């Protein structure tokens, strides 16, 4: 890898700089190099690493719809042929989207998982395994489609299963994981009452565990407590 | 879209 | 190149999906490819062209300059000292950004420029090798930054020569070439002075050739108008 | 920083 040369300590400070500087595409970069260096990462070292390629992969996404739009537009009645640009081009993003995607993942397969025994980092990186299958499987459409869908359900629920038994209802983690897994089931899942019970009860437990945080660990919950109501809203 | 983290 | 393969027609075509996809990475390297099948620009590809780059280089001088700001901070009495990172990574941004003003400059020298017979392509063509001479000289700091500046200067003031011999007041090329021209001499050639005369003489030339003009030509118009008159309220 | 087009 061409972060190879670097020192990890030096990775970690660049990604910070391309961040203030808004290049999420040289953050990824540094931030994959220094998870190549194999040490473990601290809870600031993954808020990097998922910043980075979220703000990446959000991008793409964006484009993706953009172009899908067009593209579904243009094999309606009466559309006007075009040729095979549009196609092309959507597939041109879908490849690159697939790609990072399929980087994210084999970061945490090779080998963050497998390294992280505490719940914090486990259930955060099962989430990122989710998050990534999860777009992978909004652009598939082959014979492995399905199974796209179950292994983000797979990584989503390990998550689930270690969030409940180690974490606080509170715990900012705990509650973005259930938001994402939430709009899985309802975007991904075909699953839409699942999505909602998910995000309602998420919300009510959390709601009676704030009386035991402090001001800015309450702020830090609430926030996530709020996107969960913004999804309920959206959808009831 | 709805919100994820 | 990589374009090489795809028809002229088609890359335009991907380029306006780029736009509309916000991929401006992608809608230059395919503006790039079309100007490189060697047939001269339309006005429409040569917005395309423009809309582009600018949008690249917008980016890069905006993180170059966060990362500028850093490192000067870096060096001020009282900083700690934090090793060789942000200069580094200040110099990569910085060699990206002179490698795609290069390949603007480039496409310029062959040979869109000594193709372009008529004033108002001639005229477009300068001004985009003034701006991207001027995007050089915000970064340069060598033997050779003062030649640098001319060539901004030089191209600048070969536009507008043609400019005012052979196109109105209103056009909006002709005043978009005067306002970032004013800039140059503004931020570039450390000449406040001309940078305000050419930016008022230019509104008032403009203003008093608006009476010839349909509802949408006096649109065009005004919008850059309205930029020369915030830049003086600025300077002013 | 000014107005450029
Ligand atoms: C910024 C925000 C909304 N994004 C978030 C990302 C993933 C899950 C939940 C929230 C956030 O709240 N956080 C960022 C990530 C750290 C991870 N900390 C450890 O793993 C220890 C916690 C807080
Ligand atoms: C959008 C805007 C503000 N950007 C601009 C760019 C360069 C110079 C002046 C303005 C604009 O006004 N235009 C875009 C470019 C076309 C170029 N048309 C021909 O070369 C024929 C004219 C209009
Ligand atoms: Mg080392
Ligand atoms: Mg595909
Ligand atoms: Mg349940
Ligand atoms: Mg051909
Ligand atoms: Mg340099
Ligand atoms: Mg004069």
């Amino acid at each position: 890898g061409a972060m190879g040369s670097m020192e990890r300590a030096s990775l970690i400070q660049k990604a910070k700089l391309a961040e203030q500087a808004e290049r999420y595409e040289d953050m990824a970069a540094f931030m994959k190099g220094a998870v190549e260096k194999g040490e473990e990462l601290s809870c600031e070292e993954r808020n990097l690493l998922s910043v980075a390629y979220k703000n990446v992969v959000g991008g793409q996404r964006a484009a993706w719809r953009v172009l899908s739009s067009i593209e579904q537009k243009s094999n309606e009645e009466g559309s006007e042929e075009k040729g095979p640009e549009v196609r092309e081009y959507r597939e041109k993003v879908e490849t690159e989207l697939q790609g990072v995607c399929d980087t994210v993942l084999g970061l945490l397969d090779s080998h963050l998982i497998k390294e992280a025994g505490d719940a914090e980092s486990r259930v955060f990186y099962l989430k990122m395994k989710g998050d990534y299958y999860r777009y992978l499987a909004e652009v598939a459409t082959g014979d492995d489609k399905k199974r796209i869908i179950d292994s983000a359900r797979s990584a989503y629920q390990e998550a689930m299963d270690i969030s409940k038994k180690e974490m606080p209802p509170t715990n900012p983690i705990r509650l973005g994981l259930a938001l994402n897994f939430s709009v899985f089931h309802y975007e991904i899942a075909n699953s839409p009452e699942e999505a909602i019970s998910l995000a309602k009860t998420t919300f009510d437990e959390a709601m009676a565990d704030l009386h035991t945080l402090s001001e800015d660990s309450y702020k830090d919950s609430t926030l996530i407590m709020q996107l969960l109501r913004d999804n309920l809203t959206l959808w009831t | 879209f709805p919100a994820t983290v």
